[PDB]
């Protein structure tokens, strides 16, 4: 009945929050401030279990082995192996002293899969192995007060209906309700993507359970301030755990790569059955025994199966992944590497994924002008001019007004990436000085405070007053930082270029105008004013008041405004544009407030400047929102509240008729629905997330991605891709590789396939015309799995033919990995030439030892007999069984060689799909090496001592090597002119068939 | 999924008729061009090889040693009474010998009587078609001594104590050499040495040697040897129906109804053997006459 359990998990969260203080007690029967009794606690711990999420079921290592031993491509090979033995069994009884060739094929076939499997599992292990190396997380002790005895207990030991003091810097133990508060704010970013900390209040605020400040959430922490409260949901009952449980119990979906294999498999067998069935027909028409005929069908179908291709594909896939791992892009699953290239549409999260989840100084206003501080994580951004003294008179206020400082432990850690206590807003201010205006540590002590003012709920303002060490004017100085509206009331003078100036109304409008603009931007706005406190009218020494207000509140000297927001990552904007360039759809999904979101997409390229949201049109005309038609707005914003009352059909409409699109105030569940809605189009969609809110989407995504450090661990596991460096630009690199590997696989696939036509061909005519067998089964193995592999692997290293980034996303129902076209080029034409050359060589040898082609017809029968030893040739000599067999073996060996010679050209032509040989050039060093590896190997295979004994492969007379040279050269000629013919002809029939 | 055959476009098996034809023409032309090339390459290869001689003879350097009654396993098993039992073995002996009577050996030019005595090898010119169709040396059935003897010996052969004969593989230009005068390796059953090629047979193992009481070989000159004069065979085409020299052996006080094994070994300098080809100048046989 789990489909219901899943469905209940899919539903948006429901909870009860609004009620009398007394009523919470009337439900859970715990004294509001007295805590509880131990006996009460013990009963519940059995009732619901401990306060921890249930671990995801461990998967035994041995089980995985079988997965790669089965899969899809591996399964195809197996039946072959099996069908060797089933064939061999039939063969064993019927034949007398049967040849052991078929049996050998089967063992090797199974071994290849077992190796391939073993190799694969080594890598997929190594990821989750090293993935555990950064999964070194730590338990955190719970802070608990029971029966008023203030007894802290272990987090697992936590139980329902209990009291808790959430002091600053302590992680929230479990989802709880609030009874008392002193401005504690919490990071709900992980659960609901709130970039700004939201203050916590006991009173009810909003219907949505997530929004109301009365409740609390797991995997969050009280940053500043303190509060207390009482338990509601614990352990699995916790919203996050439910969310995780949901994610882990979902369907990873079929990855696009392996699906192309499954279609690829269909075509392979599809020609095989037709070829085999046709041959079986012809074989019976040829009068050979039924039992023998079956063997023939099996042999053709079996030998038609690719052998080493499985290994070539696997090795090629791994290599591409390695470079990603070189640049801290790790994939737990090997198959997913290609997914990035295949993606037609993306959905990313705002905070933690694009944002650094740190409040940070954004813009500054001094001397009636704006100065956007460099928002860069790595400090690569441009900087404002600091020449004006107003910067100094401004910077000092921040450095001193701020309450705290950096932790001592941080040493060579970069200024931006170092932890600090207290409000983040204060931190960013401490930061901005530390980069731009020297240091603060000395600067903080160099001006000695006397009295400071902490945050006050009533009459809110925040100020201090320190001494002036600079000898010019010993009079003490007072600094006040506050919200602009309150600050406006308390200041008259303004410092421009070091001269105090009064509050002209026009300047007052400008400050108000600036405040409005920054608010639209969404950065929190803070204003700073400082006025020198004279020493003639007020004693230079001890003259202070704390209860009755002494110092001049009003008529201070204002300096400027500083704005704070969570910027994107340094490389994020450029990457977004690059993706858009490939025609990929870019969409932002977050649970954050619309105000912050809209600007982000404008600044990062999701929203092109000048495109209008449905609302902007209303504002442009001062008209009700309803009137304008939605089509006019190329982009659209969608608040989460509306989404709840929305039907799958409407989404479809919302998607197609727009491009730039952003949702906000969205539940994690709601995110998942978006992905499915994108999927319902039948397109390939990817997902990037930071917090637990993103865990469900990544899983159900074709491929999920997250950040290595700034990410939530639950989501980390669900994703198929982990970015260790947290370099968003890596995604751009990924798509590049994905499109790149795709094409090179097309190339690789063709090389090994073309080989099968000459591989199989002799076996065929051998039955049809009863001639001596032109090619040994063993020798085939030396091609499929011996010489050819090293080129097949080398092909993957091929560089880009053209700027793939320009290319639009392929369509999965259109440009499939292996079309009918490819078969025609390799199996249909090149292969036939590839094979033809071998037969020519075969005929040459036999003739050169007096066995004339015309005379070789029907010769098989007497040939393979082990007792007739006076076999006559056209020249008329008589031959013993072993000799003429040695010749056949020594005739098999050139066939193997010629195959390499002929394959040489294929390696070259399949290096390019469109460009001329030298248009791309032979720059692939590995390709080159293989040429020699393949050659040297082949040569050795024939000239080592006793190869004709161990492998029945004899040395080669020197002329034979150049036998097929015209043929190979001809193959080169045909393909080059063909690829160069489609260069000139953009849309010619040439393209529709030959191009693959 | 079975809509590929026809559609609104009516593409046949998913391909338009016009394209279907276009592919066919190109494919046909391409296949035709391919075939023409291959054949032309083959035509060249023909011209490389002269009709008279083979270009590589390395693999026949140790020549073969075939029997006459080629058997499925070099084994002869039959009833000395039942014709059907021994019919298969005997059947070939005649159809083989069919081209050996004085009837075929009639045209004087084609057949020249080498003689009734082994002589120096009859070198016949230097191989070319410039010299005419060369001559063949005659071979009489009567040289077989009371084996296939017609008037003198029964056609039965396999009635009891069957005869078996050994044929050396014909090799172009092969010049047989007499065994070394040094006789350390030469078991001298035959006195004649200069113009005869020695042939001897022996049991496979010491126990086998005991089993076979005696064997008698009958040949031209009353020697177990091939005629040196006959060789060198000069071309099957060059000498149509050239007759191979034939040598035979027979057995005496053998052990009937018991499988026994016999080895026939050719001797001479220009003869090799291999532990991997039992027929490579060597010879084995299993024989059982069950009554
Ligand atoms: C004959 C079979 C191969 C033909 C060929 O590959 O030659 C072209 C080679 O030339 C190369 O260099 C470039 C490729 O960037 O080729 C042009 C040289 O005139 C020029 O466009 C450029 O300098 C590199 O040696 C090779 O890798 C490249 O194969
Ligand atoms: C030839 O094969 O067979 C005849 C018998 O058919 C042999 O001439 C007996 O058989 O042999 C001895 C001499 O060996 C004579 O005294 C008898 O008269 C023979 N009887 C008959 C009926 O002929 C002859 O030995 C044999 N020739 C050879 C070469 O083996
Ligand atoms: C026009 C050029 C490019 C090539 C045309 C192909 C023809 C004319 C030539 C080129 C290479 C040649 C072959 C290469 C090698 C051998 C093996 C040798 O033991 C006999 C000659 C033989 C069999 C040659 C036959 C003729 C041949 C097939
Ligand atoms: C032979 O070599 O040796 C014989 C002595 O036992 C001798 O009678 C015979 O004529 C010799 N023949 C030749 C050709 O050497
Ligand atoms: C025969 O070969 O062997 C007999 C022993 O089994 C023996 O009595 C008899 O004399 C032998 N016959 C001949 C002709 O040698
Ligand atoms: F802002 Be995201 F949803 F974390
Ligand atoms: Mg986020
Ligand atoms: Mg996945
Ligand atoms: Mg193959």
């Amino acid at each position: 009945k789990e489909r219901d359990m899943d469905e209940l998990k899919k539903e948006v969260s429901m909870d009860d929050h609004k009620l009398s203080l007394d009523e919470l007690h009337r439900k859970y029967g715990t004294d509001l401030s007295r805590g509880l009794t131990p006996a009460r606690a013990a009963e519940i711990l059995a009732r619901d279990g401990p306060n921890a999420l249930t671990p995801p079921p461990t998967t035994p290592e041995w089980v995985k082995f079988c997965r790669q031993l089965f899969g899809g491509f591996s399964m195809l090979l197996w039946i072959g192996a099996i069908l060797c033995f089933l064939a061999y069994g039939i063969q064993a009884a019927t034949e007398e002293e049967p040849q052991n060739d078929n049996l050998y094929l089967g063992v090797v076939l199974s071994a290849v899969v077992i190796i391939t499997g073993c190799f694969s599992y080594y890598q997929e292990a190594k990821s989750s192995k090293i993935m555990e190396s950064f999964k070194n997380m730590v338990p955190q002790q719970a802070l608990v007060i029971r029966n008023g005895e203030k007894m802290s207990i272990n987090a697992e030991e936590v139980v329902v209906g209990d009291l808790v003091e959430v002091k600053g810097g302590d992680r929230i133990p479990a989802d709880l309700r609030i009874i008392s508060a002193n401005g504690c704010k919490v990071d709900n970013s992980s659960l609901t993507g709130e970039s700004e900390p939201q203050t916590r209040s006991p009173d009810f605020t909003n219907e949505n359970p997530l929004e109301t400040r009365n409740i609390a959430f797991f995997s969050t922490n009280c940053v500043e301030g303190t509060a207390r409260g009482i338990v509601v949901y614990t352990g699995d009952r916790t919203v996050m755990g439910r969310i995780a449980t949901l994610a882990s119990g979902l369907e990873g979906g079929q990855t696009p790569i392996a699906a192309e294999i499954e279609h690829f498999i269909h075509i392979i067998t599809g020609v095989a059955v037709f070829l085999g069935v046709s041959f079986f027909i012809l074989s019976l028409i040829l009068e050979y025994t039924w039992l023998e005929a079956v063997i023939f069908l099996i042999g053709i179908i079996v030998a038609n199966v690719p052998e080493g291709l499985l290994a070539t594909v696997t090795v090629c896939l791994t290599l591409t992944a390695k470079r990603m791992a070189r640049k801290n892009c790790l994939v737990k699953n090997l198959e997913a590497v290609e997914t990035l290239g295949s993606t037609s549409t993306i959905c990313s999260d705002k905070t933690g994924t694009l944002t650094q989840n740190r409040m940070t100084v954004a813009h500054m206003w001094s001397d009636n002008q704006i100065h956007e501080a460099d928002t860069t994580e790595n400090q690569s951004g441009v900087s404002f001019d600091k020449t004006s003294a107003t910067w100094l008179a401004l910077s000092r206020i921040a450095g001193l007004c701020n309450r705290a400082v950096f932790q001592a432990n941080q040493e060579n850690l970069p200024i931006l990436k170092r932890a600090v206590a207290g409000d983040a807003s204060e931190s960013a201010l401490l930061k901005c000085i530390e980069l731009c205006c020297g240091s603060v540590k000395e600067m903080r002590e160099r001006y000695t405070k006397i009295v400071e003012i902490p945050f006050n709920s009533t009459n809110k303002y925040q100020l201090s007053i320190h001494k002036n060490p600079n000898t010019a004017e010993p009079r003490h100085l007072l600094v006040m930082k506050g919200a602009p509206e309150r600050i406006l009331d308390r200041c008259s003078s303004i410092l421009i270029h070091g001269k105090e100036q009064p509050l002209d109304e026009e300047l007052k409008d400008a400050f108000q105008n600036a405040y409005l603009e920054l608010g639209g931007l969404g950065e929190r706005v803070l204003g700073f004013c400082h006025l020198f406190l004279p020493d003639e009218q007020f004693p230079e020494g001890f003259q202070f008041d704390t209860d009755d207000v002494n110092f001049p509140l009003d008529n201070l000297c204002f300096v400027g405004l500083i704005s704070m927001i969570d910027p994107p990552r340094a490389a994020v904007p450029d990457a977004v544009g690059k993706c858009r360039s490939a025609g990929i759809k870019v969409i932002m999904v977050t649970g954050d407030h619309p105000i912050t979101a809209k600007a982000i997409a404008k600044g990062v390229g999701i929203i092109s400047e000048g495109n209008e949201t449905v609302e902007d049109i209303a504002a442009r005309l001062n008209i009700p929102v309803s009137q304008v038609n939605p089509r006019d707005a190329k982009a659209c914003v969608v608040h989460g509240s509306d989404l709840k009352d929305m039907t799958s059909e409407q989404l479809d409409d919302i998607l197609k008729y727009h491009t730039e699109i952003v949702f906000a105030r969205t539940s994690p569940q709601q995110k998942l629905i978006i992905v499915e809605g994108c999927q319902r189009q039948g397109a390939i969609v990817a997902v990037t997330g930071d917090g637990v809110n993103d865990s469900p989407a990544s899983k159900k995504a074709d491929i999920g991605v997250a950040m290595g450090i700034a990410g939530s661990d639950v989501s980390k596991q669900a994703a198929d891709m982990i970015l260790l460096d947290d370099n968003f630009a890596s995604i751009v690199t990924g798509v590049e590789e994905g499109r790149l590997i795709f094409d090179n696989l097309k190339k690789s696939i063709a090389y090994t396939l073309t080989s099968n036509i000459p591989e199989i061909t002799p076996f065929l005519i051998f039955i049809i015309a009863n001639i001596p067998l032109p090619l040994g089964t063993v020798t085939i193995l030396c091609i499929d799995l011996g010489t050819d592999m090293v080129p097949a692997i080398s092909l993957a290293y091929e560089q880009a033919e053209s700027d793939i980034m320009k290319r639009q996303p392929r369509n999965p129902k259109t440009d499939k990995l292996v079309n009918e076209q490819l078969i025609s080029m390799a199996y249909g034409q090149i292969g036939m030439i590839q094979a033809l050359g071998g037969f020519f060589t075969y005929f040459v040898i036999l003739a050169e030892n007096g066995f004339l082609p015309i005379h070789l017809l029907g010769l098989r029968v007497n040939w393979d007999d082990r007792w007739i030893n006076d076999v006559e040739d056209s020249y008329g000599q008589q031959w013993t069984y072993e000799q003429r067999k040695i010749v056949e073996f020594t005739c098999h060996t050139p066939f193997f060689v010629t195959i390499v010679v002929v394959q040489w050209a294929d390696l070259v032509i399949c290096k390019t799909r469109r460009n001329s040989v030298f248009q791309q050039g032979m720059k692939n060093k590995i390709l080159i090496f293989g040429l020699f590896e393949e050659t040297a190997l082949a040569a050795f295979l024939s000239y080592c001592p006793g190869m004709g004994v161990a492998l029945r492969m004899y040395p080669l007379k020197p002329t034979w090597w150049f036998c097929a040279f015209p043929y190979s050269l001809l193959i080169f000629v045909y393909d080059e002119v063909r690829k160069l013919i489609i260069r000139r002809r953009p849309g010619g029939w040439v393209e529709k068939e030959t191009y693959y | 999924k079975k809509f590929i055959w026809n559609s609104e476009k009516k593409e046949f098996l998913g391909r338009t008729g016009g394209s279907w034809f276009k592919i066919l023409l190109f494919y046909v032309i391409f296949y035709g061009c391919l075939a023409g090339i291959f054949i032309g390459t083959i035509q060249v290869m023909l011209l490389t090889i002269s009709e008279f001689k083979p270009t590589y003879q390395d693999r026949v350097a140790p020549p073969g040693l075939t029997q006459i009654p080629q058997s499925q396993k070099t084994e002869i098993s039959f009833r000395p009474n039942d014709p059907q039992s021994y019919e298969s073995y005997v059947v070939s002996i005649v159809r083989f010998l069919e081209k050996y009577k004085d009837l075929a050996q009639k045209d004087d030019m084609i057949f020249e009587d080498c003689g009734n005595v082994p002589s120096e090898l009859k070198e016949r010119g230097e191989y070319n078609n410039e010299r005419g169709e060369r001559k063949v040396c005659r071979f009489r059935l009567e040289w077989l001594g009371n084996c296939s003897g017609l008037n003198d010996e029964t056609y039965g052969y396999k009635d009891g104590k069957p005869c078996v004969i050994i044929k050396l593989n014909r090799v172009l230009g092969f010049k047989p050499k007499p065994p070394k005068n040094e006789s350390l390796e030469t078991y001298p059953v035959m006195k004649y040495n200069p113009y005869v090629l020695p042939v001897h047979c022996t049991g496979k193992r010491d126990e086998d040697k005991e089993k076979v009481g005696t064997m008698e070989y009958f040949g031209l000159g009353g020697y177990p040897g091939f005629p040196l004069q006959y060789y060198p065979y000069y071309g099957k085409l060059l000498q149509p129906k050239y007759l191979q020299p034939l040598m035979a052996v027979q057995f005496t006080n053998l052990t009937m109804d018991t499988e026994i094994r016999i080895e026939c070994k050719a001797y001479g300098e220009n003869i090799g053997y291999s532990e991997k080809d039992r027929f490579q100048g060597r010879f084995d046989v299993k024989i059982e006459v069950k009554s």
